[PDB]
RNA sequence: UAAUUGCGAUAACGAACGAGACCUUAACCUACUAAAUAGUGGUGCUAGCAUUUGCUGGUUAUCCACUUCUUAGAGGGACUAUCGGUUUCAAGCCGAUGGAAGUUUGAGGCAAUAACAGGUCUGUGAUGCCCUUAGACGUUCUGGGCCGCACGCGCGCUACACUGACGGAGCCAGCGAGUCUAACCUUGGCCGAGAGGUCUUGGUAAUCUUGUGAAACUCCGUCGUGCUGGGGAUAGAGCAUUGUAAUUAUUGCUCUUCAACGAGGAAUUCCUAGUAAGCGCAAGUCAUCAGCUUGCGUUGAUUACGUCCCUGCCCUUUGUACACACC
């Protein structure tokens, strides 16, 4: 003890990193948001938080248990 | 023993079915002014000389 | 003038010191060179029944002379090539361990090696020059 | 013929018996003319060369191997048969042996005797699969080599004979269109099958 | 430079421990003829008879030649060490054998007894045409024969 | 034990190559 | 084949059509040429261009091409 | 003195091989700037599924590790993290 | 049938045809005669004893001589 | 005093040949040895090729003293062959005046066997599926 | 064109994803910054042959110098350059010339949209629901089994030998791994045919193992076309090693037993340059056990530089009563 510290920071522009935006949307979930407003609603966040693009997938039992997988995304993505 | 000699001037193209042979215009190198067009087995170029005896029958395309 | 043996042909100088090391006769063999092949990795003795051990110690001397120093490990290594392992594939496979110790063991009681710092023989001062004459004779071997 | 000599040994078989003319081991590629033609500048025989070995990249376009003697072509097509592939140094060794072996029972020029096996070697018209065509003067020597090197080791397999004696067996043979010649056992029965067929 | 001539000294067809080698076969490989002799052994009992390995079955004269069968009976008494011996540590009696030729099929033979008649697994499979070592059976050794 | 196998008769190796094998051991493709 | 990517083409029309008079039939100076008056990010980039804006020239200065 | 220097990142330490190579010889000491090691690339190579099906794909990860020596308080002018910092006497 | 060791009966042969081959190898005896081959060797390294044989090169498998000197 | 040398390297795919060249009479070793030793000896043609196509005198104010590392036995041989050819240039480029150099320079590249210039092949990877770069493990299909 | 790659044609014009670019790795740098954990030259010290000064070695710093070889930072370098031939004289294809390099430079990483009841709950303290939860389908202990053998199938290893086997000798890689509350990689000495044993040693490693002295291979010999000294299956006997424990043999060693196999029917796999093929090697696994895999280097070719005949895919045209889409 002692020999080890640990400091804090506010995140800088919350949006633009995709863990807290990954949480964000397990948390509303766990808040039972309607899924498509509920996606919609984080693109339509970090799209004007200030990033070319954004998109957010999201695979399972949406309308009653056949296994769908629907994918909101606004803006610009490259992949390769 | 008929032996031809002909060197080709060009290579018309690719037959074959499944473009196993060339096709090659020739000149008969003694009186050279004959000149005739037939088909090959290897790979062939320009400029290069044959031997035949089959001095006519000419042939073409081919499936 | 001036023969150093890195100026030798390789086999025919190792052949011809395997005759000097006979001639002399005073390098101490084992007593059972005639029942060993030399390793595991080998499936028969050497056809050469007396000879051998001979040419072993020779091409040895050859070897520690243009290295710095060899340990019986190492030599283990050069001499031994590739097992048959039946129906399974070759590996390679070190040589007999009692031999070449032996044979590096009963060259001092030459004087052509001597026990280098740093582990293993090394040359000698005597063995030094003892090839580097040895090879001038065979060097002429033209008239 | 400039006899110098530097510190090192340096002997004079070679000092001497290459620097003036640099021929094959010791074997001479003037006067020795591709007898046939239309084969020429395909065969090579005037770049010389000593060792059937070098840093050879041939097979990078179609016909860089025109420019490969005809020898270290020759040595290649030997190490094949799987066993034997990419031993070129047992392949040289081969033939240095079958080119004396050539020269102790024709004494003659022996590449000449080597062009004079090819000349009849590789047909001169062929069959194929549907009626009767012409061979190209590279499918001419590249089969050649194959179907004679291919007699030669056929020969040697199970027979107590070598493999340089064989070599060079097969080679007169076909350089006198000999008719023991699997080369030219082939060779002249398949190219009547080419002027048959049609 | 042995061309030398070799009249009709040079026996042919010899027989030996009830079995025959032939006389035109080096000795050293001509030996092995006979159930218990391998190349290795071979060599060097060969070697302790003065023999001259260079030369064959029909040449090395009848003094030799039980000057070999000698140092085969009794190998270690030819400074023959005892590894290189087939029949160690007997289990019956606790010496050093080498079983031979008409006797290594017979004290193999009589190993089987051996632990057929204890009923011990080795034995069991032995006895069954099986295989003894531990190996699969369900892709091999098949054509049983 | 193994006096109730070994000299169990009828288990060996021929008692099993007597019998020829089941015709569906070559037959397969559900 | 070795053909010429849209971004590669349509970036030396793009520098030709307003440089004409300050380029040359010249890789080497046409390929030092762009470090100044371009931003490229890639080195074999900037010598792809470079290659196909001079290959240009080469022919525009022996008659002019359509685009 | 000797400091052998290791880190996984190519750029951030040759940071502190520059910002004391001649914070060295501005400041007028010594020479033997960064000797650079071998990199030690630690490759892992293993299959793509996690189950045993499907055509048999194999991945590989490297991890680089760059290492340089150069011959008390300036201890603490070289803190960057992710670089690894020694002695010797 | 071939003759392992020297049988006697056919061994003058061996300097009665040597010069009758222009080429002599291992094979070149076995094929012509039914020496074994083994010894072979050492009939071609004998036979250069006084140089019946022309050595012209030689090698840890093909020997190639020539009708003598 | 100390002997003005110039100094050369020849490679094969994995072979390193450094050498040696200063102002001498005569000494030319590969591996501390006489050139003439070299006994993977099909090929010591290959290694002698150069002295011979350039002529046996201009080695005379010669030293080469070449060690060769890695590649295997005939790759080593290509590294020597090319070390000293590599370096008979560079000591008749800073020693020497230049028109002889583009004469035995020129001398070599009409007989080139990659004689200045490295032989760039080099082993392909391997790749997951096959033994090779480009064999592939077979199958079944049923 | 490898490419929806482009030239063009154009009721389209202008663009985005994918392809390309990108990134890694192998190739050139006598040009920059450099080095006892890398080399090199000289120099001290020193050994041997010579003596004619020289050739070849030993000294971890004797002292100096240096960066060619080596390592790795910062850049340079290729753009298919130049010239010629075909060509809408367009994108481009081909030829020679140079060039380390001119086949997307070689090889890879990445990789769009949409989709399959493909695989995986036996990877997960990822998981819904059913099941079971103390004569437990939880867990732990002893022993057994997953390998059990009339047989059908798939991947392989070893071979049929003379372009070989064996004996001796020559001897050359690259990719890599390695011991702190520790027993890893192990030189060297000694002992043992061997396998192994024992006493020391270096190394948390460009520093010690290690020049990993690997194998193929090369040379010189013995054998000499004979199921032969090719081949090494089965099996008997013994000695060691890991391990609580080796029986149903873990592996290694030694002698003895010497099978099928004399080029493999119908059918069929992979392959275009440092490639195929051969050869070994490290790493994964691992107390022990590789005939497996992942990579490395050594030796190193014949044939192609084409076509759509065959299988498969792509685009277009076309038919359609299919849309759970020809299962
Ligand atoms: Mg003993
Ligand atoms: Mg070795
Ligand atoms: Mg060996
Ligand atoms: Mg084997
Ligand atoms: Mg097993
Ligand atoms: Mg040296
Ligand atoms: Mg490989
Ligand atoms: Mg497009
Ligand atoms: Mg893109
Ligand atoms: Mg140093
Ligand atoms: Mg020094
Ligand atoms: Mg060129
Ligand atoms: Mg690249
Ligand atoms: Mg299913
Ligand atoms: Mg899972
Ligand atoms: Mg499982
Ligand atoms: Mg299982
Ligand atoms: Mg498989
Ligand atoms: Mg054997
Ligand atoms: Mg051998
Ligand atoms: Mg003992
Ligand atoms: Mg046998
Ligand atoms: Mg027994
Ligand atoms: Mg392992
Ligand atoms: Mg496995
Ligand atoms: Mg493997
Ligand atoms: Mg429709």
């Amino acid at each position: 003890p002692g020999t080890i510290v640990l400091y804090a920071e506010r995140v800088q522009d919350r949006g633009l990193s995709a863990v807290a935006q990954a949480e964000s949307m397990k948390f509303k979930l766990l808040n039972g948001l309607a899924i498509r407003r509920a996606a919609y609603g984080v693109v339509r966040y970090v799209m004007e938080s200030g990033a070319k693009g954004c998109e957010v997938v999201v695979s399972g039992k949406l309308r009653a248990a056949r296994a769908k997988a629907m994918k909101f995304a606004d803006g610009f993505l490259i992949h390769s | 023993t008929p032996v031809t000699l002909a060197k080709v001037i060009k290579v018309l193209g690719r037959t074959g079915s499944r473009g196993g042979v060339t096709q090659v215009r020739v000149e008969f190198l003694e009186d050279t002014s004959r000149t005739i067009v037939r088909n090959v087995k290897g790979p062939v170029r320009e400029n290069d000389i044959l031997v035949l005896m089959e001095s006519e029958r000419e042939a073409r395309r081919l499936r | 003038p001036g023969v150093s043996v890195r100026d030798v042909a390789a086999q025919d100088f190792i052949n011809a010191y395997a005759s000097f090391l006979q001639r002399q006769g005073k390098l101490e063999v084992p007593g059972y060179v005639d029942i060993v092949k030399t390793s595991s990795g080998n499936e028969m003795p050497p056809q050469d029944a007396e000879g051998w051990f001979y040419k072993r110690a020779a091409s040895v001397a050859r070897h520690i002379y243009m290295r710095k120093q060899v340990g019986v490990g190492k030599l283990n290594k050069l001499y031994g090539g590739a097992k048959s392992r039946g129906v399974r594939p070759y590996k390679h496979i070190d040589a007999s361990g009692s031999i070449n110790r032996k044979v590096l063991q009963a060259l001092e009681k030459i004087g052509i090696v001597e026990i280098s710092p740093k582990g293993g023989r090394r040359i000698s001062e005597n063995g030094q020059r003892d090839l580097d004459r040895i090879a001038a004779q065979t060097l002429e071997e033209d008239e | 013929f400039t006899p110098v000599v530097l510190a090192t040994p340096i002997p004079e078989e070679v000092q001497q018996a290459q620097t003036e003319i640099k021929l094959f081991n010791k074997w001479s590629f003037e006067e020795v003319e591709v007898k046939d033609a239309s084969l020429v500048d395909y065969v090579q025989v005037r770049q010389p060369i000593f060792v059937a070995h070098t840093a050879g990249r041939y097979a990078n376009k179609r016909f860089r191997k025109a420019q490969c003697p005809i020898i270290e072509r020759l040595t290649n097509s030997l190490m094949m048969n799987g066993r034997n592939n990419g031993k070129k140094l047992k392949a040289v060794r081969i033939i240095k042996h079958t080119l004396d072996i050539i020269n102790v029972l024709t004494d003659q020029n022996p590449i000449q005797v080597v062009v004079d096996a090819i000349t009849n070697t590789g047909p001169r018209e062929d069959t194929t699969r549907v009626q009767a065509v012409d061979v190209s003067p590279l499918r001419r020597v590249n089969q050649a080599i194959a179907l004679l090197t291919i007699g030669a080791r056929e020969a040697a397999f199970r027979n107590i004979k070598t493999i340089a004696e064989t070599l060079a067996e097969e080679l007169i043979n076909a350089a006198k269109g000999s008719s023991t010649s699997y080369a030219i056992k082939k060779k002249d029965e398949l190219e009547r099958v080419a002027k048959s067929n049609r | 430079s042995l061309v030398v001539q070799e009249q009709g000294s040079f026996q042919h067809i010899l027989r030996l421990l009830n079995t025959n080698v032939d006389g035109n076969i080096k000795i050293v490989y001509a030996l092995t003829t006979i159930k218990g002799v391998g190349r290795r052994y071979s060599n060097l009992v060969c070697k302790k008879a003065d023999v001259d390995l260079h030369k064959r079955a029909g040449e090395l004269t009848q003094e030799e030649l039980e000057r070999i069968v000698q140092i085969m009976q009794n190998p270690t008494h030819y400074k023959i060490p005892a590894w290189f011996l087939n029949r160690q540590n007997d289990i019956t009696d606790g010496k050093d054998y080498h079983t031979l030729a008409n006797n290594v099929e017979s004290k193999l033979r009589d190993d089987l007894e051996r632990l057929k008649k204890i009923r011990a697994h080795r034995g069991i499979r032995h006895f069954w045409g099986l295989r003894v070592r531990g190996q699969h059976t369900k892709t091999t050794g098949r054509r049983r024969a | 034990g193994n006096e109730g196998a070994i000299r169990d008769k009828t288990a060996g190796r021929r008692n099993n190559r007597s019998k020829d094998v089941t015709d569906s051991a070559t037959t397969k493709k559900s | 084949g070795r053909v010429r990517t849209k971004t590669v083409k349509r970036a030396s029309k793009a520098l030709i059509e307003r440089y004409y008079p300050k380029l040359t039939l010249d890789f080497q100076t046409n390929k030092r040429l762009c470090d100044e008056i371009a931003t490229i990010q890639s080195k074999r980039l900037r010598n792809k261009i470079a290659g196909y804006t001079t290959h240009l020239m080469k022919r525009i200065q022996k008659g002019p091409v359509r685009g | 003195i000797r400091i052998t220097l290791t880190s996984t990142k190519v750029k951030q330490l040759e940071n502190v091989s520059s910002n004391i190579v001649k914070n060295a010889e501005q400041h007028n000491l010594v020479k033997k700037g960064p000797v650079r090691l071998p990199t030690k690339v630690l490759k892992i190579s293993t299959r793509k599924t996690p189950n045993g099906e499907g055509s048999k794909t194999w991945e590989t990860y490297e991890m680089r590790i760059h290492k340089r020596y150069i011959d008390k308080r300036i201890t603490q002018i070289t803190i960057e993290p992710g670089v690894d910092v020694e002695v010797v006497v | 049938q071939h003759a392992v060791i020297l049988d006697q009966e056919k061994y003058d042969r061996i300097l009665k045809e040597v010069p009758t081959y222009r080429y002599v190898s291992v094979s070149v005896l076995v094929d012509r005669l039914k020496i074994g081959g083994s010894l072979a060797r050492i009939a071609l390294r004998h036979l250069e004893k006084e140089g019946i044989i022309k050595p012209i090169s030689k090698h840890s498998k093909q020997a190639i001589y020539t009708r003598a000197t | 005093s100390a002997v003005p040398s110039v100094q050369t390297f020849g490679k094969k795919k994995s072979a390193t040949a450094v050498a040696h060249v200063k102002a001498g009479k005569g000494l030319i070793k590969v591996n501390g040895s006489p050139i003439t030793l070299v006994e993977p000896e099909i090929l010591r043609f290959k290694v002698y090729e150069p002295l011979l196509l350039v002529g046996l005198d201009k080695f005379s104010n010669i030293d080469i003293r070449v060690r060769v590392t890695g590649g295997g036995h005939v790759s080593q041989v290509y590294a020597i062959r090319q070390a000293i050819a590599k370096g008979l240039v560079a000591y008749h480029q800073k020693y020497v005046d230049e028109q002889s150099k583009n004469e035995l320079k020129k001398a070599f590249t009409s007989y080139d066997r990659t004689l200045l210039i490295a032989d760039s092949r080099r082993p392909e990877p391997k790749k997951f599926g096959g033994k090779g770069a480009r064999s592939r493990f077979q199958k079944s299909y049923r």
